[PDB]
């Protein structure tokens, strides 16, 4: 299952 | 072996022919079961493992929606970087980003990773605690610092490896037991290829294995010949096994004095 | 920051002359992503020919394997071709039966 909700950079 | 699952991100800028390129990919150990490339026409996260195309349409719209979005996070990093770094929209910038985790027994994770990289050097690296960061240069301090003060790490990072990654993990490794569970020894060989009057090559195959893990290592009656043995870099056959051989010159005859041993899952025996 | 590809070329099976094969060119621990890849019979290029997805390295560099069908014979070179930022000239690599 692929991470989501990544914090932009 | 020590079970894995990992994803691949990786952002490429175009400049400035439209939209950035983006491919992801997941492996379960040294299977690969998924794929995205935002230039396909189906704009869809697709399988590359058969037993993985059981999944429903809940998983495939589940994992599809959810690539695009990673996708335009990635899209705006480009520019992000570009912007702390003082380069130009003229060239071309690469970000890669790999996570995942090793399974430990009695369904527990055993080890948390999550790293990226800007052009082929390091950038920012989730820490084996799942707390801290490692920062390799000013840039990735900046970015450091936003992820310290959101929690990132521990609070979406730490929760998805520690449960998400791991029960997956487990539920690709069930759906697909009859291939990533089975072990395939290597059919393994030698051939001489003479090379003048003194010398003659001799070279330890070993083909049709999994998984890539392996060890080719020549004898001098006993001793190892490494280093002077010549091991090419294990390489894919295209059907899901992988190969490799080593190669070490002698004088003719005296080969009789060497011999060659296999090292892999495969060869088990109880 | 940017590397240059190695090159592998080698069949799926053990060459046996007349009978069916898969030809393979690995490229890999290039930077950046951006590659072409022919492989060639003959000096022509083969044109029915897919690759594997952009996957890579511990040490963040790119690999690929480009693969086509074939039937080996006595007769014919094989080989690949190869070029990336980091290159001068395009890279031919031969196909060698026992590498």
């Amino acid at each position: 299952k692929l991470f989501s909700g990544e914090l932009t950079k | 072996g020590s079970h894995s699952l990992r994803y691949f991100y990786t952002s490429v800028s175009r400049p400035g022919r439209g939209d950035p390129r983006f491919i992801a990919v997941g492996y379960v150990d040294d299977t690969q079961f998924v794929r995205f490339d935002s230039d396909a026409a189906t704009g869809r996260t697709e399988p590359r493992a058969p037993w993985v195309e059981q999944e429903g349409p809940e998983y495939w719209d589940g994992e599809t929606r959810k690539v695009k979005e990673t996708a335009q996070v990635y899209r705006v990093d480009l520019d992000t970087l570009r912007g702390y770094y003082n380069q130009s929209e003229a060239g071309s910038h690469t970000i890669q980003t790999m996570y995942g985790c090793d399974l430990g027994p009695g369904g527990r994770l055993l080890r948390g990773y999550r790293q990226d990289a800007y052009d082929g050097a390091d950038y920012i690296a989730l820490n084996e605690d799942l707390r801290s960061w490692t920062a390799a240069d000013t840039a990735a301090q900046i970015t450091r610092r936003k992820w310290e003060a959101a929690g990132v790490a521990e609070l979406q990072w730490r929760n998805y490896l520690e449960t998400t990654c791991v029960e997956w993990l487990q539920r690709y490794l069930e759906m697909g037991k009859e291939t990533l569970l089975r072990a395939e020894p290597p059919s393994t060989r030698v051939t001489r290829h003479p090379i003048s009057d003194h010398e003659v090559t001799l070279r330890c195959w070993a083909l049709g294995f999994y998984p890539a893990e392996i060890t080719l290592t020549w004898q001098r009656d006993g001793e190892d010949q490494t280093q002077d043995t010549e091991v090419v870099d294990t390489r894919p056959a295209g059907d899901g096994t992988f190969q490799k051989w080593a190669a070490v010159v002698v004088p003719s005859g005296q080969e009789q004095r060497y011999t060659c041993h296999v090292q892999h899952e495969g060869l088990v025996e109880p | 920051i940017q590397r240059t590809p190695k090159i592998q070329v080698y069949s799926r099976h053990p060459a046996e002359n007349g009978k069916s094969n898969f030809l393979n060119c690995y490229v890999s621990g290039f930077h950046p992503s951006d590659i072409e890849v022919d492989l060639l019979k003959n000096g022509e290029r083969i044109e029915k020919v897919e690759h594997s997805d952009l996957s890579f390295s511990k040490d963040w560099s790119f690999y690929l394997l480009y693969y086509t069908e074939f039937t080996p014979t006595e007769k014919d070179e094989y080989a690949c071709r190869v070029n990336h930022v980091t290159l001068s000239q395009p890279k031919i690599v031969k196909w060698d039966r026992d590498m």
